[PDB]
């Protein structure tokens, strides 16, 4: 494991005052919502939730209460922070169309008014190729004009088409892999590409923050799964020992093969993975690496290879290399490099290609247009200078959040910044305070983080300018004296 | 400026114990009940006295 | 207990099988079909200009002009890309007109939107259904519903094709079951999931009978209609406008909108009961980046074309009789399917023990139909993942774009090759 230049990184744990009033809080929360609960079954007041047909009543109940408490008492109260409609491309300055409830978030009416030039933090257009006008824009309607838009068959069936052909080989040659192929989504990608490589009589192990997606496509499969700790590379070659040595559990015998999914950066935590380490223990080990780069395709590396350049290892290590469209390149879609035996395999053993409908024209013009951009086979310098701006915009707001005082997670460099927030209520009051003074925030809850780490996620662009980044750290700075956010106790 | 103290003293309080999210009557019953838990508790202690 | 020189004797020595094992089969599906320009009526295959009978455009609205100016408009105005989950900015005011435009085309109180077709299905069912119930799935089901009920951990049980005596053989052995465990009973959660015109068979299912069940062994029916959305009924509305069921009957309604409309993605609609737990227990919704803006103005410029003229539905009938009408008499093949359906398959009559040589003479049946400028193609299926594997089968697509005498020089032409070959 050797590291060609410093690997910081910085997890503060929690206060234990704060997780106490955390837990204070949730419980307050929990009875009175069975107080809500009970007068609810009482019909002492009307449940504006819906109730099944009449006819229907006989039937076993669908829905078991307590299975949506969380959501009925708890999501519905700060509701209105979550789906907020946009009418405007998504850049760094959006549109929110206004809306207002009277019933307490359980019905919305939108409302004339439409809020302007809002400052955006949620949407990810990590190198800001998200434009209604270029070069790629015109490129898109051209094709859409010729192609039309969509497609009405599978790929092996007379679905494929030649913009597929010129967009697998521009992706392998940008990811520097012998071969590449495409797909509809990315999480179709994962949950349609695990079961085809592993069966029933391998392992699987799987990071402890592992997305969505890799796990549908884990369990999907009859691989056996072990978890591991996020980034304890200890726990890792504890549990490839464990596995090599022992074997089956059932029957000890060996396993056929051995299959490690990691990913590039993680969303919510922030950390990018330890890859040199990984790539020792999979050489020592003989096992076998699957890298989601959904979130590192384009925003790490000097010219934006991935995370890959971003540590100077060769692209050949890695043996499945996924990756995403929609995070930078600005279009939704997938795709998986690898050697050409590997490819060809899929090719004729995938789902998507043979269930699945193909991905749309436009779409892949606008990605082989933005791919053309940043290789700089278009002839403007416009390549570099995009990922250069977002590595200044991310040290220079990751430095001045620091020197403020809040907690702070994940690798310096690492463009996604998620700021802790810890409390039930300051979930939604945060959202609303960076609402009402023009900045829209994202905010995370139990759902996808764990009950006592609630955080606030902020993605970096290549579209901010400096005083966009001034503004918003100054209306960020007022809310957290508003609030008390600032909790760490280093540097404040 | 010393309304606006306890208005964010208060406003503070609403955001710890997560009052912020319920309804008026709810937070109604709440101080109530805590403010009887409360006097209790006083004149119990004024009994040891 | 093993001793340390052992374990890294036995580390060492240990050696995993390939990633991907090798392919000495030579397959088919490994040299695709590379299509020239769009794949419209008057398509160019490999070089060669046909006729395409294999695309799923029923409506031909893939290549009207109104469709391509609307979501060139959309694009104008939004882009590409829509850059984030439904949640996080990512919801357009495209996406909740989209909806508003399915439910009110629907008749019903809600639907959702999912960006991928396969998606809405796959996900759809773990959803509502958990482990500890039992669902009884069609057998000829297609690979979507099964990969929907293998994510979720429920019971399975395969009733035969279109067999309602099989269903209520079922349905009785689960209520004499009930009465041995009532404390089970009461918690488990009884699905049928069954599909609107099925893709495999080309067959339609007898809907009245399964609400009668329904309504006798409190069971919720889950209805898929991929191709049914858009082609059967007056108005087009699905199977249940064809039958006349009333539409509340169905719990939920799940259909992919790249068939008939000619757009990516897919929906499900029902009442606002069932559909509001899918924003918030769906894999396929939460987990995934929205829709693009373009594709969504596609959609409803399409729906509002079906709305304006229901006429296509009667045409698209009546050119779907005339060619299974004309198909049938030829000598070396049978038939797959009923009069209405658009799409439908030809299977060998008599086949040879191995199925290699059977899809071999279908993909030589093929070829030399495209050197004569009607384009084909053959199912394709998963060998080893399909639970019921149906036989090798040419698909037939009918579609309102083809004129008489293409159907006529079509159905000629696939008589003298079948005569041919299979002599
Ligand atoms: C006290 C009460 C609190 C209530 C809180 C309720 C709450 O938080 C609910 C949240 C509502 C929406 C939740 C959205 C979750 C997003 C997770 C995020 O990681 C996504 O998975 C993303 C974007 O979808 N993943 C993208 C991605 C994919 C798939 O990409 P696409 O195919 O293009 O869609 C696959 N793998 C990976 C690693 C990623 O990142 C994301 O990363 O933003």
């Amino acid at each position: 494991g050797l590291y060609k230049r410093p690997f910081n990184e910085a997890f503060e744990e929690t206060p234990m005052l704060v997780a106490v009033l955390t837990y204070v809080g949730y419980g307050v929360l929990t009875l009175f919502g069975y107080l809500r609960d009970f007068l609810r079954y009482w019909r002492i007041e009307k449940c504006h939730h819906a109730t099944e047909r009449e006819e229907q009543k006989d039937f076993v109940s669908l829905y078991q209460d307590f299975e949506n408490f969380y959501t009925r008492n708890l999501y519905m109260r700060i509701r209105d922070n979550w789906n907020r409609p946009i009418c405007s491309v998504p850049g760094a300055r959006v549109d929110i169309m206004e809306r207002q409830s009277h019933d307490y978030n359980w019905s919305f009416k939108y409302t004339g008014n439409i809020i302007k030039g809002v400052i955006n933090m949620g949407s990810y257009n990590y190198l800001g190729f998200a434009r209604n006008t270029g070069s790629c824009q015109e490129a898109a309607a051209k094709v859409l004009e010729e192609y039309g838009a969509g497609v009405c068959s599978t790929r092996q069936e007379i679905g494929n088409l030649d913009k597929h052909e010129e967009l697998e080989e521009l992706v392998a040659r940008f990811l520097g892999v012998e071969a590449a192929m495409a797909y509809g989504m990315g999480f179709a990608t994962n949950s349609m590409n695990i079961p085809a490589l592993v069966g029933k009589g391998c392992l699987i192990l799987s990071d402890e923050l592992n997305h969505a997606s890799l796990v549908l496509g884990a369990r999907l499969s009859g691989a056996t799964i072990r978890i591991f700790k996020h980034n304890n590379m200890q726990s890792l070659e504890k549990l490839l020992k464990d596995a090599i040595v022992y074997g089956q559990p059932r029957t000890r015998r060996p396993w056929k093969k051995i299959l490690i999914l990691v990913e590039g950066i993680y969303s919510m935590e922030g950390s990018i993975v330890r890859l040199p380490e990984v790539i020792a223990l999979k050489k020592k080990y003989k096992a076998y690496l699957y890298l989601d780069e959904a979130h590192s395709i384009g925003a790490l590396g000097p010219t934006g290879r991935g995370v890959v350049e971003y540590f100077g290892l060769d692209p050949e290590d890695v043996d499945v290399m996924m990756g995403t469209f929609t995070k930078s390149f600005g279009a939704s879609g997938g795709y998986i490099g690898g050697k050409k035996e590997l490819i060809d395999y899929l090719r004729t053993h995938s789902h998507s290609a043979v269930y699945a409908t193909s991905l749309s024209p436009p779409v892949v013009e606008q990605i082989i247009t933005s791919m053309k951009c940043i290789m700089g086979q278009d002839g403007t310098s416009l390549g570099k200078e995009c990922v250069q701006q977002l590595a200044e915009n991310t040290r220079y707001f990751r430095r001045r959040l620091k020197e403020m005082g809040f907690i702070i997670y994940g690798n310096e460099d690492s463009p996604v910044v998620p700021l802790m927030l810890y409390m039930p209520a300051k979930i939604g009051a945060f959202g609303r305070e960076m609402l009402k003074r023009n900045i829209g925030v994202v905010v995370v809850g139990f759902p996808a983080t764990p009950i006592i780490e609630s955080r606030a996620r902020f993605c970096l662009s290549a579209a901010h300018t400096k005083e966009i980044l001034d503004t918003a750290l100054k209306e960020i700075d007022e809310v957290g004296d508003l609030l008390q956010l600032k909790y760490s106790r280093h540097r404040l | 400026r010393a309304w606006k103290q306890m208005s964010w003293f208060y406003y503070q309080y609403l955001l710890v114990t997560a009052l912020y999210m319920l309804e008026p009557w709810e937070r109604t019953v709440f101080n109530s009940m805590l403010v009887s838990i409360v006097g209790m508790a006083l004149y119990t202690g004024y009994v040891f006295m | 207990d093993l001793t340390v020189k052992e374990k890294e004797e036995l580390i060492e020595e240990w050696q995993p099988e390939p990633l991907v094992p090798p392919v000495p089969k030579d397959h088919p599906a490994l040299n695709y079909n590379i299509v020239s320009g769009p794949p419209s009526h008057k398509t160019v295959v490999n070089g060669k200009e046909c006729i395409n009978f294999a695309s799923f455009n029923f409506l031909g609205l893939l290549d009207n002009p109104r469709v391509k100016a609307a979501a060139l408009a959309s694009l104008k105005k939004y882009g590409v890309g829509t850059c984030g989950p439904r949640g996080f900015y990512g919801t357009f005011d495209v996406h909740l007109d989209l909806e508003d435009r399915l439910a009110k085309f629907m008749k019903t109180e809600e639907a959702i939107i999912y960006s991928y077709g396969f998606a809405t299905i796959a996900s759809a069912i773990p959803a509502y259904s958990k482990r500890g119930d039992i669902v009884f799935v069609d057998r000829a089901a297609c690979f979507a519903i099964q990969k929907g009920l293998q994510a979720s951990r429920s019971d399975i049980k395969l009733f035969k094709h279109n067999d309602m005596a099989d269903l209520e053989r079922l349905l009785k052995e689960q209520e004499i079951e009930d009465q041995k465990n009532p404390r089970k009973a009461r918690v488990t959660r009884r699905f049928i999931v069954v599909e609107g015109l099925y893709m495999n068979t080309g067959t339609i299912c007898p809907l009245p009978e399964l609400v009668k069940l329904k309504y006798k062994y409190k069971a919720r029916i889950f209805l898929e209609e991929s191709l049914s959305f858009g082609v059967l009924g007056e108005h087009g509305r699905g199977v249940t406008e064809h039958y006349g069921i009333n539409i509340d009957d169905i719990d939920l309604i799940s259909a992919n909108m790249e068939n008939a409309l000619a757009s990516i993605g897919g929906f499900c609609c029902g009442r606002s009961f069932v559909i509001d737990h899918q924003r918030l227990s769906g894999q396929g919704y939460c987990f995934s980046a929205s829709l693009p803006p373009l594709l969504a103005a596609a959609a409803i410029e399409a729906l509002n074309i079906m709305e304006e003229n229901p006429g296509i539905f009667a045409v698209l009938k009546e050119k779907c009789g005339q060619i299974h009408k004309a198909l049938q008499g030829i000598s070396g093949l049978k038939v797959v399917g009923e009069s209405l359906s658009p799409a439908f398959h030809l299977q060998l009559e008599e086949s040879t023990g191995s199925r290699e040589q059977d899809v071999r003479l279908l993909q030589e049946i093929v070829d030399q139909c495209m050197n004569r400028s009607i384009a084909l193609t053959q199912a394709r299926y998963l060998e080893k993942e399909e639970k019921c594997l149906p036989p090798p089968s040419i698909r037939v697509v009918v579609t309102v774009e083809q004129t008489e005498e293409e159907l006529e020089r079509a159905a000629s032409t696939i008589k003298e090759v079948a005569q041919a070959v299979l002599l």
